[PDB]
RNA sequence: CCCGGCGAGGGGAGUGAAAAAGAACCUGAAACCGUGUACGUACAAGCAGUGGGAGCACGCUUAGGCGUGUGACUGCGUACC
């Protein structure tokens, strides 16, 4: 039993009880989210290949936490030209826990 | 009252001795053999 | 405007333009910084390349050897050499215009009045030159650090206050912009008030 | 009003140039003099 | 007003050497070499952040192509058939399905083959 | 007091708040040189890293796996002024 849905820019394959890290979403960290669009749900009789999405599939998940990723460093250099610079970066994310997959 | 005192003492004199040993006039170059790419 | 007394419950009238101005912080800042710079005493020196004890002989010849080129034992890049840009004694005092020096005083006095930090009485003295009497009198009015200004400098008062760290006395003529900001409370006799008012014009 | 509360008027104090200190400052390594030539020498220049 | 340069310079040097742990030989002991090594590593990391997105797509393509010919169809025809059937499945998802679920992949292949018709 | 050449240098005992303050005696960095533990290495070709990535060891943990160290194999890649 697993499903495929299209979150904020990418696609994920997930099952019940999993924890999935996504892009930032503007939702408080206590409540549920709905993913109306689904691409495929499969259990033994896996024939739910919805062409532009499926008909009745929805996914139930609730927001767990917000935070920033791990810092990376950007270095630009040009040999024997008297030029260099540096810059850091950290990325926002959002965790959800899947609670219900319904056909 | 000898050991450490004079033993370390000589290491001061060696510095000045090597310092003077560099008069450098005796450099004796002109690399007497013919010039590398002469006329 | 009307200036309330302290121990006589009367009123004093002074020039509005000398005690009721606004606060021009930029002018005051410039004046106080200039005053601070005038107290310096620039007495320092170093030795240039030409002023180091040594000789003008070349250390070694120009070419031939494997070392770098050198021409003086007192070069600034050698140990025990000279300082590249040595210092001479200087003079750091600045200039302040007469007119823009008085405006700062007027603004400061206006601010002191607005902040209730200025106290006006009519008479202030001690009978004998003893520090304990002055300390007792100051404790009566609940004052700890102040700047006493009097119309004429009494020698008894001046002697009694010399050993007190937080207390200083002055005259109408001898006031400065910094002393007005350093302390919390300022007390002036009425005659001193009139003298200051006519002096600032 | 207090000796550690006054501030200068805005825009009346500019920093000032410091040549030959690193790359980021934009003024290191020939400090704005260009490359070789008479005008890039200690004491170089021509009369009026 | 003389200023000494000991503490600041020592701290700045120690900052770099702590970034060169694990490098071979003098490239983790002396400042003049560790500095250049760290700069090179920065450049390489910046460049590789782009290439990482290409190698994985290459791998996904290869796995999908291998799994599709098990069911008697080429990669290009399979991908084209999916588009004529209006199927939007990411190549990462397709490779994952190919590895971990053969029956679903067979269903997808049969659908695409019918779509080509 | 003990080993030693009635040596040099040590290990105890004792003073002192402290002897890892013992006379080369405040503090005590870096290059440089060692002992011990964990992993890798004797069919393998190059600015020695970076992006992937098994296995092994240690710690936490309730599953589930995390954290630290090492790094087989593989794509790309000819220092600085």
């Amino acid at each position: 039993m697993y499903a495929v849905f299209q979150s904020g820019g990418k696609q994920h394959r997930v099952s019940e009880g999993q924890t999935v890290r996504l892009e930032k979403l503007d939702i408080a960290t206590g409540e549920t989210v709905e993913f109306a669009e689904v691409l495929m749900i499969a259990n033994g009789e896996e024939v739910k290949i919805g062409v532009p999405f499926v008909d009745g599939g929805v996914i139930k998940a609730e927001v767990v936490a917000h935070g920033r990723g791990e810092k990376v460093k950007i270095v630009k250099f040009r040999r024997r030209k008297h030029y260099r610079k540096q810059q850091g970066h950290r990325q926002w994310f959002t965790d959800v826990k899947i609670t219900g997959i319904s056909a | 009252m000898t050991a450490n005192s004079r033993s370390m003492n000589l290491s001061n004199s060696v510095a000045v001795t090597v310092y003077e040993a560099w008069r450098q006039l005796g450099y004796k170059g002109s690399w007497w053999w013919p010039r590398i790419r002469g006329p | 405007m009307e200036l309330v007394l302290k121990d006589a419950q009367s009123a004093l009238t002074v020039s509005e333009t000398t005690f009721g101005r606004d606060f021009n912080e930029a002018l005051v800042h410039q004046v106080v910084v200039a005053y601070a710079a005038g107290a310096r005493q620039g007495t320092r020196a170093q030795k240039t390349r030409a002023e180091v004890t040594g000789s003008g002989k070349k250390p070694w010849r120009q070419k031939g050897t494997g070392r770098a080129r050198s021409g003086s034992i007192k070069s600034p890049i050698w140990r025990s050499g000279g300082v590249t840009f040595a210092a001479r004694p200087q003079d750091h005092s600045q200039k302040v215009n007469k007119k823009m020096y008085r405006g700062a005083l007027k603004s400061i006095l206006s601010e002191l009045v607005r902040q209730d930090r200025l106290i006006v009485v009519e008479k202030f003295s001690v009978e004998a030159p003893k520090t304990k009497l002055l300390a007792q009198k100051l404790k009566d009015m609940a004052l700890e650090d102040v700047l006493i200004i009097t119309g004429e400098l009494d020698e008894n008062l001046f002697l009694a206050a010399r050993n007190l760290h937080k207390v200083d006395v002055r005259d109408a003529t001898g006031i400065d912009p910094v002393s007005l900001i350093a302390f919390d409370k300022v007390v002036m006799t009425a005659d001193a008030v009139k003298q200051v008012e006519e002096m600032l014009a | 009003m207090r000796l550690n509360t006054l501030s200068p008027a805005e825009g009346s104090k500019k920093a000032g140039k410091r040549l030959g200190r690193g790359i980021g400052s934009g003024l290191g390594k020939t400090g704005g003099r260009g490359h070789k030539g008479q005008k890039s020498r200690s004491g170089g220049g021509v009369r009026r | 007003a003389r200023v000494k340069r000991g503490v600041i310079a020592r701290a700045r040097h120690k900052k770099i050497l702590k970034q060169a742990k694990g490098y071979y030989g003098a490239r983790s002991r002396v400042y003049r070499v560790a500095f250049q090594a760290v700069i090179k590593a920065g450049q390489y990391a910046y460049r590789d952040r782009r290439q990482r997105k290409r190698q994985f797509r290459q791998l996904w393509i290869a796995r999908i192509n291998a799994a599709a010919r098990q069911n008697g169809i080429s990669y290009s025809k399979f991908i084209n058939g999916l588009k004529k059937a209006s199927v939007e499945i990411d190549r990462k998802i397709l490779a994952d399905i190919a590895v971990f679920d053969k029956v679903a992949f067979t269903a997808l292949v049969e659908k695409a083959k019918a779509a080509l018709a």
